[PDB]
RNA sequence: CUCUCGGCCGAAGCGUUUACUUUGAAAAAA
RNA sequence: AAACUGCGAAUGGCUCAUUAAAUCAGUUAUGGUUCCUUUGGUCGCUCGUACUUGGAUAACUGUGGUAAUUCUAGAGCUAAUACAUGCCGACGGGCGCUGACCCCCUUCGCGGGGGGGAUGCGUGCAUUUAUCAGUGGUGACUCUAGAUAACCUCGGGCCGAUCGCACGCCGGCGGCGACGACCCAUUCGAACGUCUGCCCUAUCAACUUUCGAUGGUAGUCGCCGUGCCUACCAUGGUGACCACGGGUGACGGGGAAUCAGGGUUCGAUUCCGGAGAGGGAGCCUGAGAAACGGCUACCACAUCCAAGGAAGGCAGCAGGCGCGCAAAUU
């Protein structure tokens, strides 16, 4: 029953308007269906023109983009760590746009060790199971043994990312509006944005 | 009664017809896109020949 | 209202249709089509009012329903189909062919034309865009989209459409010295040579036109239709040659043309 | 840090600022490329728009607005908000009966970009129409000329 | 009213900004 | 005939109660959005039972209830362009990642460089995110196209299980139509904005701001732009150039009466635009309605009743009562 008209306000001078019609249908607004963390549940809406809006109520996965490596994989959303509008939305674990989430780094770890042949996020004791020994210590051909070592020089990672790879949980920021498209996509936090939101979460407590 | 969902010679002819309209729509996309591939060659070669009189002079 | 209007009052009709006051409350209300409803002549007005073939708005139904009427070479069974500028009306049962061109006074005209000319029409290019795996398109003023155009066709030029196939044959570009017809405004239906085109970026281009007698006029750019390359029209012209007579000499023509009688 | 005063991260959204570099990139220079664009009606983009560090999504040289419609002018009266000022336009209204005019005025709230820094009240400013930026703001400041009592 | 170009003739710039006046084009039909 | 399905019923008609920068008029904008239809485009562009799929349901037959309604319940059949599910064909491939292996050149050799390649993975056009480079455009795009990595909603996104008429050509190959159909364009619009403009009143001079008032940031919602709304901030915004409040025997214009010239007054009323269907409010369906010759409430009236219930909305055309100085035919 919400109405997002402009005529229920005061004028710029401060005078109140006497209205000249009743609430029209194109002025409507619908309730906020806040997207929580759970197994997927979307409910389609019928909007103007007969089109569809995917009003998501629970979401569990969403594909994110490691920007500096051109790697887009579908991860598992874990948590909400910080929301820069309201902080009661963090204790309610609501997924909105531009909220910082914890994702699962395991699809990116499998891409990194497949593309660069370097162990990422392993402990110092380095218990290396044989099923990934064949991708970390493979048998290379004559032209491939130089190609992998040619890739291996610039295969460095900023150390703020590797501490997240140690525990398996990356920081990500949602860039799509889940209550309107039904998806929770986004990107992985890298660099200056990462060390901004890190100290925001640290000073939050 | 009138049997519906019967494989009538008319019914089978209609499936032949709209398959024939798929071939004609693929016929033109092979032939319309070839002529513009020819027409872009003249309008690229003439621009290249105009280039050689303004960069040289 | 709530949703679109389906009626047209008579006094609210376009002035150039020349519907009288006392025949009804309503006017024919053109169907949606290629032309704006202010810029068109419905097929009921061309048959009943102009040509005097029909006598009522039921005989236009009885004529169009025998499929006797082709508008741009396709048979039209809507009596309120908006025919507009440069549209060819082929009636084959009688043998006539018309083209809708404006005359010097801002209306349309019954312009009978030869069936050797009725195989083509001109259109004006309105927007050119690429898309769909890099395939270029035109959009003309009839909403005709002609994909794969010539790369030297740009906006505001004139193509020549073959009406049996739909394809472009040859074009004219927007330049000075080209023969143009004005298709809107107070200089509507006037034919002259493009003199000058003044640019107003963020507003409308003004295109100064020069008559064949020396009468200069100007319009906005959107009321400009390039008809010929140079001074030779690629279509025929009406009985008057697109040259507007002032009312004094328009009177002199009548009071001297009655003196040929006896 | 001289930009990030907010609670979310101020970032120019078109520019990717986490490109991977090599040892001549980390030792050479920490270079943030900036997004600027040309307003098409003969307004020069200031050098502050090309060299600044401010972030503004409604700046007409660096943000997401396009200037279309009427281009107007007015003089500054009150600069007491965040990034927006109040200009007053002065005009004469012809009264037909008396064959005379009368002084009239209307105010406009108008967005001032941070590239136009050191603007004092009482100088003429060109404004340009865009989409609604807030409830009362629909024009954006385009060039600032100074009052004749300057030097 | 002048500077860099195209075929002496057009672009582009103006000059401090306007009011005034004249022309133009746009202004539903009745 | 009936009934299912489709489409319309959102237009037209009526009235003028609201409403004073509101409506509206001229002027611009959508580079900030949706658009049934019409017209043009597109519709083997995707490499992975079909010579035809599945279950119901009316009309109909038959048995009933209730004082009563365009009220309906149960039983037996049967269709689809209703509701569903779902291939083949084009189809041979091609393009990107991989990549055992093989081959070639040079080097004494190491080494360096260049081709072919089985294996697996992903491939269109719409959707959503991120990154790269710079065919066509504008006055200016964060535009249009291109490339790359992925996603693609079970309340699913397209890729046709459809009807007709003439009949055929060498078991295949067919010609004209009718319905559909995602997306693009157009048409018809709608919406939200820009600038300028309106009657009387100061016995209305300060107003707005808890409860959004003006602005900033992040989002929610919405067709989209925005305090539209929410969180955190900043303390602003309008006012003798008459804000704010009250009034109007105020719907606004095109126009009408009078008039030397200037003016004054009227404009409910047949054209354009707004609003509203007794008063407020909320919805369903649909391209479009906050719809009233649609529904659900409440307040006000009021019809039938077997007292348990049922149905309403003439500011449509007629007509009636009331009102009044004041207005026509069921």
């Amino acid at each position: 029953g919400i109405s997002r008209d402009n005529w229920h306000k005061r004028r710029k001078t401060g005078g109140k308007r006497k209205p000249y019609h009743k609430k029209r249908k194109y002025e409507l607004g619908r309730p906020a269906a806040n997207t929580k963390i759970g197994p997927r549940r979307i409910h389609t809406v019928r909007v103007r023109g007969g089109n569809k809006k995917y009003r998501a109520l629970r979401l569990d996965v969403g594909n994110f983009s490691w920007g500096s490596e051109c790697c887009t994989r579908k991860t598992r959303i874990i948590d909400v760590v910080y929301n820069a509008s309201n902080n009661e939305l963090v204790r309610t674990k609501t997924l909105v746009k531009n909220c910082i989430v914890l994702i699962d780094s395991t699809p990116y770890r499998q891409w990194y060790e497949s593309h660069y042949a370097l162990p990422l996020g392993r402990k110092k004791g380095a218990k290396l199971t044989p099923e990934e020994e064949e991708i970390l210590n493979k048998k290379r051909s004559k032209k491939i043994q130089k190609k992998y070592d040619e890739r291996k020089k610039n295969a460095k990672i900023s150390s703020l990312l590797e501490e997240q790879f140690q525990q398996g949980k990356l920081l990500a920021c949602i860039a799509s509006r889940p209550g309107q498209c039904g998806r929770a996509d986004g990107y992985v936090l890298e660099g200056k944005e990462l060390e901004f939101y890190l100290r925001k979460i640290k000073a939050r407590k | 009664p009138k049997i519906q969902r019967l494989v009538t010679p008319r019914v089978l002819q209609h499936k032949r017809r709209r398959i024939a309209l798929k071939k004609q729509r693929t016929k033109k996309n092979k032939e319309e896109a070839a002529e513009y591939a020819k027409l872009l060659a003249k309008r690229m070669k003439e621009a290249k020949e105009k280039r050689q009189e303004q960069i040289a002079k | 209202a709530r949703g679109p209007k389906k009626h047209l009052k008579r006094v609210a009709a376009p002035k150039h249709w020349m519907l009288d006051k006392l025949t009804g409350v309503f006017a024919p209300r053109p169907s949606t089509g290629p032309h704006k409803l202010r810029e068109c002549l419905p097929l009921i007005i061309f048959l009943r009012n102009r040509l005097k073939y029909a006598l009522t708005g039921d005989e236009v139904k009885k004529i169009c329903m025998q499929r006797f009427i082709k508008i741009d070479g396709k048979v039209r069974t809507d009596i309120t189909y908006p025919a507009g500028f440069m549209d060819v009306i082929s009636i084959d049962k009688t043998g006539e062919n018309f083209r809708l061109i404006y005359d010097t006074k801002g209306r349309f005209a019954v312009h009978r034309i030869t069936p050797e000319e009725a195989k083509y029409k001109l259109c004006k290019v309105r927007k050119i865009f690429v898309g769909t795996k890099g395939i270029p398109h035109l959009v003309t003023h009839d909403a005709r989209t002609i994909r794969y155009p010539d790369p030297l066709i740009k906006v505001n030029d004139t193509i020549q459409i073959d009406l049996e196939t739909g394809k472009i044959t040859d074009f004219i570009k927007f330049d000075t010295g080209n023969l143009c017809m004005v298709t809107g405004g107070a200089n509507l239906g006037r034919i002259g040579v493009i003199t000058n085109r003044e640019r107003h970026p963020g507003s409308f281009d003004v295109v100064h036109v020069k008559d064949a007698n020396g009468n200069s006029f100007a319009t906005r750019l959107s009321n400009i239709f390039v008809i010929g390359k140079g001074n030779k029209p690629w279509i025929s012209l009406p009985r008057g040659k697109g040259i507007r007579l002032t009312i004094a000499e328009e009177r002199d023509k009548r009071l001297a043309a009655k003196q040929s009688s006896g | 840090a001289d930009i990030q005063t907010e609670r979310a991260y101020q970032k120019q959204p078109t520019i990717f600022q986490n490109k991977k570099r090599v040892l001549l990139g980390e030792t050479g220079k920490e270079k943030l490329p900036r997004y600027y664009k040309n307003i098409g009606l003969g307004f020069k983009t200031p050098k502050e728009a090309i060299e600044g560090t401010y972030i503004d999504k409604k700046c007409p040289f660096t943000g997401n607005v396009s200037i279309r419609g009427r281009i107007l002018s007015g003089v500054v009266t009150k600069m007491k908000m965040q990034r927006t000022i109040v200009i007053r336009r002065d005009y004469l209204h012809y009264i037909r009966k008396y064959n005379r005019f009368e002084k009239r005025h209307k105010n406009m709230s108008v967005h001032l970009s941070p590239c136009f820094r050191d603007v004092q009240i009482g100088d003429i400013v060109t404004v340009g129409e865009c989409r609604p930026l807030s409830k009362t703001v629909r024009f954006n400041v385009l060039k600032v000329t100074k009052a004749a009592g300057t030097k």
